Parts: C-alpha cells; structure tokens; sequence
C-alpha cells in the first residue's frame, strides 16, 4: 500500500490535522477490534488529543503523541500500524506463516496458501476481508498486516492462489514514518 | 497493566532484532546488539 513513501524524504507529502472528531472516530475502532475496549485508555488517553495526518493515494493516519496507531484508505476500515500491534499483539486475530515466507512478505508479497499449510505455518479460522496479524514460524513479533483474501477453510481445501493480501509489513513506508512532528 | 510491551528494536536497520537476519548486513545488527543489549545477544547466540 505504501510504494510512494519508501522513496526516503520522509516528511514531504504529508499534513497533519488539529482539531478532529475525536469520540466520532474511536466508537468505530471497538466494533472493528472487539478486544481492545480496556485498553484506548491507555492507547488514547483523554488527557491527548488525535491528530490526523493525511498522505496521498488518499489514506489517513490517526496520531497521539506523535506516535502512528491506525490508518485507513479513502474512507476503508481501520489497520493498526505494526509498531502499535506490537504493543498490543491481541488487536487482530493471528495467521502465521512458516519461516521460508519472512523473506517474501518482507519485500511486499502477498501470502500465498503454501505459506500457510506448510508444517511450519499456524492457520486460523477466519472469514473473508478479516484484519489478521502475520505471525512468522520461530518469531514472537507480527511480520505484517493483512487482510483474508479467502476463507481460512478455503485456504485449506484449495491451497493456492492468494490467500492474504499484504496491506503493511516491516520495512515498507509506513514502518519508517516513525513519528511525525 | 501487562501491555503496552516493549519490543527492542535493532538500531541499524529499524527492525525487531528477531528479523535482523532477514536483513542485508546482518553483522552491523549483530555488532550494535552485542554492544548494546548483551543479554539477548546470548539468546540469539543459541
Ligand atoms: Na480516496
Ligand atoms: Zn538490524
């Protein structure tokens, strides 16, 4: 999603926001992410306003305290950042792929069925255009957000084509937007 | 509160030190994570 961005020159197509709808965009986020109710204390202190950051190919970044939480393309659903899924690595539901597919998906790739049968892969169940976290075989961290392409059980029966379309992964453009100020 | 967690981030390439291998010059991560965090230097030594 981010192809435009990792060309360096960070801070160059992107405005950020003061004064936003605050409460009118949180409510959206515990029906998109039932398990984080307990937690916008924390992550969205009252105490600290959101500002919006807006780059192109239309997507929007929610901010606190400078640091990236979620983002959105035109008027999508919400993806946390990986930075923030690490903090919080119950946001999303897990699919981990085995050790062989680190490599492709941390150049951009979509994750194939064969990345997720694989003896060293874990697949869940999972409806279509479900937000997963990519969790890599031997590694404790997510390697990427993604979102199912195909049913898990479809995953299984058919075992090829693309299984789950890689939306953001460790080094890509957003991963190195760290914080705007 | 168990979480937020804090993930130690390598200092040469930006990543989680568990994918510094994935990543072109491994041996800088390798040099600043000895030089910075020893004790997970012995755990990625095993
Ligand atoms: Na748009
Ligand atoms: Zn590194």
């Amino acid at each position: 999603m981010f192809k435009k961005f990792d060309e360096k020159e960070n801070v160059s197509n992107c405005i950020q926001l003061k004064t936003s709808v605050i409460k009118g965009i949180k409510n959206q986020l515990i029906e998109q992410f039932p398990g984080i109710e307990p937690w916008l204390n924390q992550i969205m202190p009252k105490k600290d306003p959101v500002k919006i950051v807006r780059c192109h190919e239309h997507i929007e970044i929610l901010t606190v305290n400078g640091e990236l939480l979620f983002f959105r393309q035109r008027e999508g659903p919400f993806y946390p950042t990986l930075r923030l899924l690490h903090k919080y690595p119950f946001i999303l539901p897990h699919q981990q792929v085995d050790k062989g597919a680190i490599k492709f998906v941390l150049s951009g790739a979509n994750i194939m069925c064969p990345g997720l049968t694989s003896p060293g892969a874990k697949l869940y169940p999972a409806a279509v255009d479900t937000i997963v976290a990519i969790m890599a075989e031997g590694k404790q961290h997510a390697l990427c957000v993604g979102v199912m392409k195909m049913s898990a059980e479809d995953i299984e029966k058919v075992n090829k084509g693309i299984g789950i379309e890689n939306i953001h992964y460790l080094n890509d453009g957003l991963w190195h937007m760290k914080t705007y100020k | 509160g168990d979480y937020p967690l804090r993930v130690l981030y390598c200092g040469v390439c930006s990543l989680p030190t568990e994918y510094c291998e994935y990543m072109p010059d491994v041996a800088k991560c390798r040099q600043w994570l000895e030089k910075n965090f020893p004790n997970e230097f012995a755990k990625l030594t095993v």
